[PDB]
RNA sequence: GACUAAUUACGUGCCAGCAGUCGCGGCAAUACGUAAGAGACUAGUGUUAAUCAUCAUAAAUAGGUUUAAAGGGUACUCAGA
RNA sequence: AUAGAUGAGUUUGGUGAUGGCUCUGAUUGAACACU
């Protein structure tokens, strides 16, 4: 562009990238409660394959949004409160969220010892 | 000294003419690898094309380049081309370049400048491995289009080769080009 | 590298103390630096007030130590030098790589190189900590004899301390003129004036006077300098 | 105008890269201006005023050029003699840097701050054999002689 | 540009420099090529200009 | 001499034209180019003051590698200086005296500065060269002559001497060549410059421009010493040459220059002028009758004081330096100024162009000074009111380092014929390949020993003729 | 030992034979070649601008070269007889005689 | 980093001999012909103690060497 | 002070080095940009008149 | 697993699960879970969210539009350059 | 203020380009999990 153009507003700012969690970065939230409308199960697309733990919630701020949830086994139904937080589940289509472990009414993987801080387990405490 | 258990730096000790033991002590770097694949009557051939340098840290520097069903057998074909295409490459007090310098090789621009002594190597993976081989510690680099690892080392070589004479620069105009930082201390500060 | 041995950092206190000698020169005779010559007397006076306060000295530690470390002997065997006394600090300006297109039979001089770095650069022949050894030196390319050169050195670094010391005596009074000392019952209330007037064209001055408006606290900054700086 | 310079600039790139031992170049004050400086800092060989057609090669400094009346302005030509050293021409480029479209003025300050190797206003620092010419109230100067005369003024080229 | 990069013109500056310093280095430079003393007064000509 | 004591001592003075001389600058080339072509590029105080400062300034860079002198026009390099303009001065008194004193004061200062140069120095002989074009050029280690070349010393037909170097070179040319060329003021064209030895090479008018691009490309090492330096430059002056003439044969070789030696061997202008007319005499088995007598109508021309004080340099110039040279005809041109004839000849030849007739020397004839006469110490007598002259630097010498870059001579065949015990062809063959195909070699060395050797041996060898 | 190179080649025909006069380029050879109208002069050191298509041009060009290295080769010899070498010996030979008298000074203990 | 300056350098030459040449200095034949000529080239003006690297990578950790703890650990 | 030192540096002459190795520029190219009227533009015009009838 | 400093054994068998990007898991998995080891930061450590930089990735400095996003169907023309 | 300018993974049978995405750096009046 000349000098003539750019003065006249030819700049403008590139078109906007869409968000991993929207429904967090919308509102600068790093997490958000919500009830859960139906706990269930999606399919992985073309590549992977399996049942992957899912739930829809309804947030705090009225956006129903599908979370996964992360560990072995857990512990929510329909009518529980739960933390949701960002990062989506990469090959499941609209998962766009995850739950967090020590959450509300989401308890953390009981038999865990790795990485126990990722699913909200206390430490066992074997030696006290 | 059973030094060469495979006679594989015998044509080498003749074209250059050192001692297999002065050969060992040159610094040499595999810096590319490329799994390269040619499509033929008979299927897929994929070969393993390697790029690798050799340099004294004193002032020289060579690159060698070769291809091969064997990955091991690649690097020893681009070690033995690279010990032979060493050239000596002009360097200000034995530390950097002589001024700026940018070369271009299909898309990949890389732009080399020198930098005061104390300075670094404040360059990209594959251009600290070339200046830690032919002697430089004090450089500045920056890749302006492209990334090629392959194209990266084509360029990078070939300005450090191009660098700007003094000497011919100051005979063409017909006016001294009076080396400030050597008069000022009375002599080169390497 | 060597330490100057027991008997070398006495030589030195007494061309100092008692001779009378300017330190340049003790520094320029025995290839000392002058920050180390300076080094050698405090501490030299903190033994003579530790021998005067009857204080045991730590010597089995120092004669075990010195033992372990090379030494210079500062007298008859001039062996090497201790150190170099004329090392220059490589200044910024002088780092850059700058090739001059100039006549083809300019006299390039260190000033004209001075001058290539920089307006308000020197060249490295004012920037010496013993200047006085370059007029020293000019003169045994004159064929003035040993002892006479020796003599114009002494009496140029014995001037040159003498405007020091005269600097530094006009400093401090100035320092004191600034000062109003009202003595109270309790304590000493000390008054010193400044020029309120000084605080920059948009009142941004780094030297100016006052706790500055418009800044919160940086105390929950990283990197942040809690402890004293200078202990003066 | 400025556009005459940068026509100036573009030619002599071209004279260059084609080898030519010669090369003219319209007759104006403002190209004589820069080809004086380029010739004072030994990018040209010589600079002879003269006709559509060039001057006798051997005789090229004695050569009398008739007087410019407004009889022959309009055919009236700057004919530049150029340089090759060590198979390299001597001016290789010449990169314009104030256009018709902008008119680029360095300060003083930026000026010494360029001559040193570092970027300064939209100019960038000088390094090993790159020279920068100033169109000043003293006439066109390479940078290192416009500092050293301590004055601003229009940049013109980088010449490398 | 299918033409090749002749550098024939630059014989003697390639070879008297591959020839100033020695590759092991500590060592004095070998004797060079015995040409190089040759032709050391005997600049080739100005090519190309028209 | 500092840049700044140079600026000071050169200073523009009112009347200089600004462009008098041009000053070129290439790779390694740096050229003077007298620019006066309507004078003929006659030297004055006006350019000598451009000049001198150039060289001492180009002699403080190591990049100015060869310099190379020439001239502006087709027709001259240099054709003498502005003696026209010393004659008026010299009729204003005392005043107007010293001021030629003070140019020939320029004038040598150049002429030492260009002999005692510490570079390499190219002189394109490219037209007539007389008087102060020779001082620019004899004091050289090459000088290039072409077709339009024309040498000569016409100061004995102005009432003067042969004055910038002159006492220097000709005594110690070959034989007596020198007196010959400098009392005669002989002409000489051409070829005949390069086989008399005043040139060193012969080249084409139309070859120069071609040699002087390619002495610019010439980059030597600045450890080369200046033999290596000025053998490069030989070579390639050599590598221009189309050929001498194929017809035009030597002028001052055989009988000639037989007679020269025979004729300019005396010390005295009387004896000599006696020796030419039994030459002339019929029956005189020299065989130079047409010459012999061609010479005497000159002398009878030129001035009688002159031709005393002229053949009484050539004889004491032989065992001055260099340096001590110039010093003295410093001394020397001051009594000239202030000399009747001199001021009659140029007024009378130059002034007035041959008009009022031919000039009257002081004495109307050669007879009119008797034998026991001496009217050359009264030259040759430093004055104390005239300063000696401060030359530009302290170097000298007895014999020019590097004079050795022309055609053979009778020294170099004599040194050959002396030390080894050639033959009368193979002597010949020596020279031809030493020299590397020199252009004229055979001929010169054929001639020298056609004069100063014969076959004392016989067939088998070949020795000089003296003893 | 690494076959001889030439260390000066003399090309009479430049334009047929580029592969030749390119090794040179690439081997630092210093050449010389006979440039005709449509030859290309970067393609040797030493340009001689002449007729490459005449057998008669060519012959005296190349005869005259070959006198230059015949007066050139007289030269060499008549100053070895006198004991003057103009050459050193080439690198090649060079480390041999090196590792030659290591060899022996090998065995020079034992 | 620091450089040292003799004063018997400063005293007699003013640094116009670094900048004969074309501005770097003459040249000195190469290694190869010096030793060849029995007589070695007279020693070329410069200041003593030259061409000799700095080794600036060495200095990687010179703060820490001004903590108090540090420099007691030193002495 | 800061105003003296600038003016005196803008009008100072040129290093001697320079100019004793500068090389030449006729004053015919290097000074002559004014360019007259023809001083033969009536006669000229006088003899065109004559020829384009 | 690689980017990214740091390994084996067993269990599981395209399941359970891991995953910032490329990916891993289909019965002899250094990528999942457990065990031990190793590599790191430490009264903090990870994760989520956001901002700058990376990004000459809206280029005034400083880009680009034959074949990859991008030359208006046309050039006479007011404003403007 | 003169030291300050850097990359990496990922499209193809393969190669070179184009062009996004992600990681590498610094940070928060942060929140959450394990402590
Ligand atoms: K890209
Ligand atoms: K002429
Ligand atoms: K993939
Ligand atoms: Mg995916
Ligand atoms: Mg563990
Ligand atoms: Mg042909
Ligand atoms: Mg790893
Ligand atoms: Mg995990
Ligand atoms: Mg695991
Ligand atoms: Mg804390
Ligand atoms: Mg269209
Ligand atoms: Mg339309
Ligand atoms: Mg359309
Ligand atoms: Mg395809």
């Amino acid at each position: 562009a000349t000098l003539n153009q750019v003065m006249r507003g030819c700049r403008k700012p590139q078109r906007a990238r869409h968000a991993v969690s929207p429904a967090l970065s919308s509102i600068k939230s790093p997490a958000l409660k919500g009830v859960c409308v139906k706990v269930g199960i999606t399919r992985p697309k073309k590549p992977n394959s399996g049942e992957r733990k899912t739930a829809r919630v309804r947030l705090s701020t009225g956006k129903v949004i599908t979370a996964y949830i992360p560990g072995e086994g857990h512990n929510i139904s329909q009518h529980s409160v739960v933390l949701v937080r960002g990062g989506r589940a990469q090959d499941c289509p609209g998962v766009r969220y995850h739950l967090v472990r020590g959450a509300l009414d989401l308890a953390g993987v009981a038999t865990r010892m790795s990485s126990r801080s990722k699913y909200g387990t206390k430490k066992p405490k074997k030696a006290s | 000294d059973g030094l060469d258990d495979k006679g594989q730096y015998q044509e080498l000790k003749k074209r250059t003419g050192m001692s297999v033991r002065q050969i060992l002590q040159l610094k040499t770097k595999k810096l590319v690898h490329r799994r390269v694949v040619n499509q033929t009557r008979l299927g897929k051939i994929a070969s393993d094309s390697v790029m690798v340098i050799a340099g004294n840290g004193d002032g020289w520097l060579g690159l060698g380049m070769a291809k091969s069903v064997e990955a091991s057998i690649a690097v020893e074909k681009a070690t033995l081309l690279a010990i032979q295409n060493m050239q000596p490459i002009p360097r200000y007090e034995n530390r950097t370049i002589y001024g700026e310098v940018t070369t271009k090789v299909s898309g990949t621009i890389v732009r080399l400048n020198s930098r005061p002594p104390g300075f670094g190597l404040r360059v990209s993976h594959r251009i600290f491995e070339m200046c830690r081989a032919a002697g430089i510690r004090d450089l500045s680099a920056k890749f302006l289009r492209s990334r090629n690892p392959m194209n990266t080392v084509k360029a990078t070589y070939q300005a450090l080769l191009s660098q700007p004479n003094p000497e011919d620069l100051a005979i063409g105009r017909g006016k001294k080009l009076v080396d400030v930082r050597k008069v000022y201390y009375g002599g080169s500060v390497y | 590298q060597p330490v100057l041995s027991e008997g070398s950092r006495e030589i030195i206190y007494q061309d100092v103390m008692e001779k009378g000698l300017p330190i340049k020169a003790v520094s320029a005779k025995y290839n000392v630096d002058v920050r180390r010559v300076a080094a050698v007397i405090r501490l030299k006076e903190i033994e003579k007030r530790w021998i005067k306060e009857y204080k045991p000295l730590a010597r089995p530690y120092a004669r075990a130590v010195m033992k372990m470390l090379p030494q210079t002997v500062l007298g008859g065997p001039d062996q090497k030098p201790h150190e170099s006394i004329n090392d220059v600090h490589v200044h910024s300006y002088t780092t850059q790589q700058l090739f001059v297109p100039v006549s083809e039979s300019r006299e390039f001089t260190r000033e004209d190189a001075a001058k290539a770095f920089g307006d308000h650069i020197l060249p490295v022949d004012k920037k010496l900590r013993v200047p006085e050894l370059i007029e020293f030196q000019k003169d045994l390319l004159k064929e003035v004899p040993l002892q006479e050169a020796n003599r114009k050195f002494l009496n140029a670094t014995a001037a040159s301390e003498a405007k020091i010391a005269e600097r530094e005596a006009k400093r401090r009074q100035a320092v004191e003129d600034a000062i109003t000392r009202v003595k109270t019952d309790r304590f000493e209330f000390r008054f010193q004036e400044f020029n309120a007037e000084n605080v920059g064209h948009d009142g941004r001055d780094r030297n100016a006077v006052g706790w500055r408006y418009g800044v919160p606290f940086p105390d929950r900054k990283r990197s942040q300098i809690k402890i004293p700086t200078k202990v003066e | 105008g400025i556009q005459q310079i940068t026509n100036m600039c573009s030619h002599l790139q071209n004279a260059s890269r084609a080898r030519l031992g010669l090369t003219s170049l319209p007759n104006t004050k403002y190209n004589l201006a820069l080809a004086l400086a380029l010739h004072r800092a030994g990018f040209i060989s010589s600079i002879t005023r003269g006709g559509p057609h060039p001057p006798t090669p051997e005789a090229l400094m004695t050569y009398e050029p008739e007087p410019v009346t407004s009889a022959n302005v309009a055919t009236r030509r700057l004919w530049v003699g150029l340089k090759y050293w060590n198979e390299e021409p001597v001016l290789k480029e010449l990169k314009p840097i104030s256009k018709p479209s902008r008119l680029v003025t360095a300060s003083l300050e930026q000026l010494n701050r360029v001559a040193r190797g570092f970027p300064a206003g939209y100019m960038k620092g000088l390094q090993l054999g790159e020279c920068l010419f100033v169109n000043t109230d003293r006439g066109v100067l390479e940078v290192r002689e416009a500092v050293e005369r301590k004055v601003g003024g229009l940049v013109l080229c980088k010449v490398k | 540009g299918k033409g090749r990069i002749f550098q024939a013109a630059k014989v003697y500056q390639r070879a008297s420099e591959a020839a100033a310093t020695n590759i092991v280095s500590g060592l004095p430079p070998r004797n060079p090529p015995l040409w190089l003393k040759a032709i050391e007064s005997i600049p080739p000509a100005e090519i190309n200009t028209r | 001499i500092s840049t700044q004591a140079a600026a000071e001592l050169f200073k523009p003075v009112e009347g200089d034209e600004p462009e008098d001389v041009l000053f070129n600058s290439l790779y390694n080339l740096r050229s003077v180019e007298l620019n006066r072509p309507a004078k003929y590029n006659a030297l004055n105080g006006s350019m000598i003051r451009k000049i001198a400062p150039r060289l001492l300034e180009w002699e403080r860079s190591d990049m100015a590698n060869v310099i190379v002198i020439k001239g502006s026009g087709e027709k001259a390099f240099c054709a003498g200086g502005d003696v026209a303009a010393l004659a008026k001065q010299n009729a204003e008194g005392p005043e107007g005296v010293k001021k030629s004193v003070d140019y020939f004061g320029l004038e040598y200062k150049l002429n030492h500065l260009i002999s005692t140069y510490t570079r390499p120095y190219v002189a394109f002989l490219d037209g007539i060269t007389m008087g102060g074009g020779v001082g620019l050029s004899i004091h050289a280690p090459f000088r290039i002559a072409t077709e339009r070349t024309v040498f000569a010393m016409p100061e004995t037909k102005i009432g003067f001497f042969p004055d910038v170097g002159a006492s220097f070179f000709l005594p110690r040319m070959p034989g007596q060549v020198g007196p010959y060329l400098g009392l005669t003021s002989a002409l000489l064209k051409g070829v005949q410059v390069y086989y008399a030895g005043i040139a060193t090479h012969y080249l084409h008018s139309s070859s120069l421009p071609a040699l002087e691009s390619r002495l610019a490309e010439l980059t030597p090492r600045d450890y080369w010493t200046i033999e290596q330096r000025l053998s490069v430059i030989n070579d390639t002056i050599e590598e221009f040459s189309t050929g001498v003439p194929y017809d035009e044969n030597i002028e001052i070789g055989g009988k000639i220059r037989l007679a020269i030696d025979r004729c300019f061997k005396y010390d005295k202008i009387d004896e000599i002028i006696a020796a030419l007319k039994e030459e002339a005499a019929e029956g005189a088995k020299g065989g130079v009758q047409s010459w012999a007598k061609n010479t005497l109508e000159e002398l009878t021309q030129r001035s009688p004081t002159s031709l005393h004080v002229t053949l009484r340099q050539m004889r004491l110039g032989k065992s001055w330096g260099i340096a001590h040279t110039f010093k003295r005809e410093h001394q020397m041109a001051a009594k000239f100024m202030k000399s009747h004839d001199f001021n009659e000849g140029v007024t009378a030849l130059l002034i007035d162009k041959g008009a009022n007739g031919p000039a009257k020397w002081k004495p109307a004839s050669l007879d009119e000074i008797p034998p026991g006469a001496n009217i050359s110490e009264d030259y040759f007598r430093n004055d104390p009111e005239v300063p000696v002259l401060e030359l530009l630097n302290d170097r000298s010498y007895m014999q020019y380092p590097y004079n050795k870059f022309g055609l053979p001579n009778d020294y170099d065949v004599k040194e050959a014929i002396e030390k080894g015990n050639f033959t009368r062809e193979k002597l010949i063959d020596h020279f031809v390949e030493t020299r590397r195909g020199k252009q004229g070699v055979r001929e010169a060395v054929s001639d020298v020993l056609d004069r100063m050797a014969v076959r004392s041996k016989g067939t088998e060898h070949v020795q000089w003729k003296k003893e | 030992r690494r076959p001889l190179a030439p260390d000066l080649v003399v090309c009479l025909n430049p334009k047929e034979n580029m592969t030749l006069l390119y090794e040179c380029s690439l081997a630092k050879i210093p050449t010389i070649g006979i440039i005709d109208t449509n030859t290309n002069p970067s393609w040797v050191t030493y340009q001689i601008p002449a007729n490459d298509d005449s057998l008669r041009a060519t012959a005296l060009i190349s005869g005259v070269l070959g006198r230059a290295g015949e007066r050139g080769q007289k030269r060499r010899l008549e100053a070895a007889q006198r004991g003057v070498v103009t050459w050193k010996t080439p690198a090649d030979v060079q480390g041999y005689f090196e590792l030659a008298s290591a060899r022996a000074a090998d065995a020079r203990r034992r | 980093a620091v450089v040292n300056m003799d004063p018997a350098y400063m005293a007699k030459y003013n640094g116009s001999e670094q900048a004969a040449g074309r501005g770097s200095g003459l040249s000195e034949p190469p290694a190869y012909e010096k030793t060849a000529d029995e007589k070695p080239a007279k020693q070329v003006i410069a200041n003593p103690g030259r061409k000799v690297p700095t080794p600036y990578e060495q200095m990687t950790f010179a703060p820490l060497e001004r903590r108090l703890d540090i420099a007691i650990f030193r002495a | 002070a800061r105003y003296l030192a600038n003016k005196r540096a803008a009008q100072a002459p040129e290093r001697l080095d320079e100019v004793f190795t500068r090389a030449t520029i006729r004053e015919s190219t290097a000074k002559n940009t004014f360019v007259p009227l023809d001083p033969e533009a009536f006669v000229k015009a006088e003899e065109a008149r004559i020829k384009h009838a």
